[PDB]
């Protein structure tokens, strides 16, 4: 009985920005879903494919953890449906999702006193994303009918925009840390599942 | 936003003796764990730098047992017990507590020898600088120890600044001496006006600063 | 064996962008926090940026904050650094270094220990058309012992030029100083050799200047003029 390292993804000191969400594999474990549900620190624990109270007897071929940091308001855009902006340009969920989303407030940690800069979010893309596609590339993006010769006027704006994350805003704007678990039962021997 | 300092700024070492270097900070790096987060880094002449010590005093991997690290609070020291011919270059101390990190100005370690005095020469602009508007004067100092020395560019007692620059070479491998050279550039409007131009050198080995001067219109 | 290869260098006018890339080969790329560290020309090092083991950046330097943008990719084992709105003060080498302590191997997570370093690139910025060197003589002072004479190269761009003396044979007594930078970006340097003065007035001394990008090999016969 060798437990699996979830503690290395939830208590990590640094989380990736939304447009470059971290994507970690987990395999060859005995995952303990008891802690992840009973905990009193989360503020949004949701599961779509399988209700939380029966995760102790479902063996998956593989499991992935996505991790990132989003605005407090926009946490209502991480869902199969419920499209919008962030789910439209940065991280889109597949429609037949079988997984869970865990979002909790981190007002104290991820917000500095004078104004942070390490967190950026995408804007101004050519077309809406497709499920799970990661686009970390930065290229100067065009407004309308104008050649893009490397510089910004009323023609080509730089996509990424910077979060402020001031420590004195209302509850609707302080950062929220999000971890999305995705389960997979591909044709292979079952490895990871609870005791 | 943490500023360090190092001491001594530059020291000459001779192969077969220990040496000690001190790095000082502004805020004590004692973390809650009780570990100091200072690191000591080395750079050889002409290569990428390399790690010496991490976590205050824990010796890095692959380096010999001739280095020692000590200190705490806001003062740390590195001591080389038996220095050799392959311990010359630059040393830095780097924090790891409060981002962004920082590097010290750097200590310059070299090989010591007997003190020698520079030889001084002057060089006026040629006739190719009489049909081109640009006038350049060069003062040359060769075969001197140690690294420290300084120059005044003097024109009719009217010291100048800004326009005169300088450059020095590496330590000669055989006799361990340095060479400095200063240049002064100007237009074709004042060069043919002032008469006596002088390069003044100050160095420890000379009793008084030496002035080498030339006059216009031989 | 562990390898860290970076690419992206080249002359770039001020007010543009670049995208440096560092590729790692020989270890589990996900258990090591990378760093990007500049190195000014003939000066001390300077930390620029970093990234932890979960693609979470750890802040940039105080004077650079606002433009640089770091990014990671564990699938392709790569670390990219996008760089926008340059100025003339951002010319330097750039190394990509690796941390030492693997994550969760022992309080907090590790970030120190820049142990393995790749050979950095040579990013530079300037606005000046490629111009050829100008060669100037430095005749002996004609004042005992051995007197020195040389030649000075001025207003050339870019590096490197190569200066020899007597076509290559004369090697004992040569001195050449690194290329200092000037007001308009056109560099300058000089070389000097010391020879016996009693042996100045009749012998032969020539310094040979070779510039590769401009494709020139000029000759200069240096002798006292009076
Ligand atoms: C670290 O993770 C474990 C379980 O995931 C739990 O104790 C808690 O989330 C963290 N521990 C703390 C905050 O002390």
């Amino acid at each position: 009985t060798n437990l699996c390292p979830f503690g290395e993804v939830f208590n990590a000191t640094r989380f990736a920005s939304v447009y470059a969400w971290n994507r970690k594999r987990i395999s060859n474990c005995v995952a303990d879903y008891s802690v992840l549900y009973n905990s009193a620190s989360f503020s949004t624990f949701k599961c779509y494919g399988v209700s939380p109270t029966k995760l102790n007897d479902l063996c998956f071929t593989n499991v992935y953890a996505d991790s990132f940091v989003i605005r407090g308001d926009e946490v209502r855009q991480i869902a199969p449906g419920q499209t919008g902006k962030i789910a439209d340009y940065n991280y889109k969920l597949p429609d037949d999702f079988t997984g869970c989303v865990i979002a909790w407030n981190s007002n104290n940690l991820d917000s500095k006193v004078g104004g942070n800069y390490n967190y950026l979010y995408r804007l101004f893309r050519k077309s809406n994303l497709k499920p799970f596609e990661r686009d970390i590339s930065t290229e100067i993006y065009q407004a309308g009918s104008t050649p893009c010769n490397g510089v910004e006027g009323f023609n080509c704006y730089f996509p990424l925009q910077s979060y402020g994350f001031q420590p004195t805003n209302g509850v609707g704007y302080q950062p929220y840390r999000v971890v999305v678990l995705s389960f997979e039962l591909l044709h292979a021997p079952a490895t990871v599942c609870g005791p | 936003d943490i500023v360090m300092t190092q001491s001594p700024l530059s020291l000459p070492v001779t192969p077969g003796e220990p040496a000690s270097i001190s790095c000082r900070s502004s805020q004590s790096l004692l973390h809650s764990n009780g570990y100091n987060y200072l690191d000591w880094y080395l750079q050889k002449p002409g290569q990428s730098p390399q790690l010496l010590i991490y976590l205050g005093s824990n010796r890095a991997s692959g380096v010999p047992d001739r280095f020692s690290g000590s200190g705490s609070g806001t003062d740390f020291t590195l001591k080389i017990s038996r220095v050799e011919a392959e311990d010359v270059g630059v040393y830095y101390c780097m924090q790891a507590l409060q981002t962004p990190f920082t590097f010290g100005p750097g200590t310059k370690v070299d090989i010591k020898r007997t003190v020698a005095a520079p030889s001084v020469f002057i060089f006026p602009p040629s006739d190719e600088q009489l049909k081109s508007g640009t006038a350049s004067v060069v003062c040359l100092l060769n075969n001197f120890y140690p690294r420290e020395a300084k120059v005044q560019w003097k024109v009719d007692n009217a010291l100048q600044s800004g326009n005169s620059q300088e450059s020095v070479t590496e330590q000669d491998s055989k006799d361990s001496t340095y060479s400095l050279s200063s240049t002064l550039t100007l237009s074709k409007a004042d060069y043919e006006k002032h008469k006596v131009y002088a390069c003044e050198v100050t160095h420890q080995g000379l009793s008084s600063p030496v002035t080498k001067s030339f006059n216009r219109g031989e | 064996q562990v390898q860290l290869l970076e690419s992206g260098g080249g002359l770039v006018q001020p007010g543009r962008s670049l995208r440096l890339s560092c590729a790692a080969s020989g270890f589990t790329f996900d258990d090591y926090a990378m760093h990007w560290v500049r190195q000014a020309p003939g000066k001390g090092l300077e930390w620029v940026s970093g990234v932890s083991w979960n693609s979470g950046t750890i802040g940039y330097a105080d004077s650079v904050k606002g433009r640089f943008t770091i990014s990671r990719d564990n699938a392709k084992n790569s670390l990219y650094l996008h760089m926008r709105s340059l100025r003339a003060e951002d010319t330097a080498l750039y190394y990509c270094a690796k941390a030492v302590e693997m994550v969760r191997g022992l309080g907090a997570d590790p970030e120190y220990g820049m142990d393995v370093w790749g050979q950095g690139t040579t990013v530079t910025v300037s606005s000046a058309s490629t111009k050829g060197p100008s060669v100037f003589p430095l005749a002996p002072s004609s004042k005992g012992g051995t007197a020195a004479l040389g030649c000075l190269v001025k207003d050339y761009f870019p590096e490197p030029v190569t200066v020899s003396w007597n076509s290559g044979a004369l090697t004992s007594g040569v001195h050449t100083f690194p290329a200092v930078l000037q007001s308009s970006g056109l560099y300058s340097l000089s070389s000097v050799v010391t020879v016996p003065s009693s042996s100045l007035g009749t012998q032969t001394y020539i310094c040979n200047v070779n510039h590769k990008p401009s494709n020139t090999k000029v000759d200069k016969k240096v002798e006292p003029k009076s």
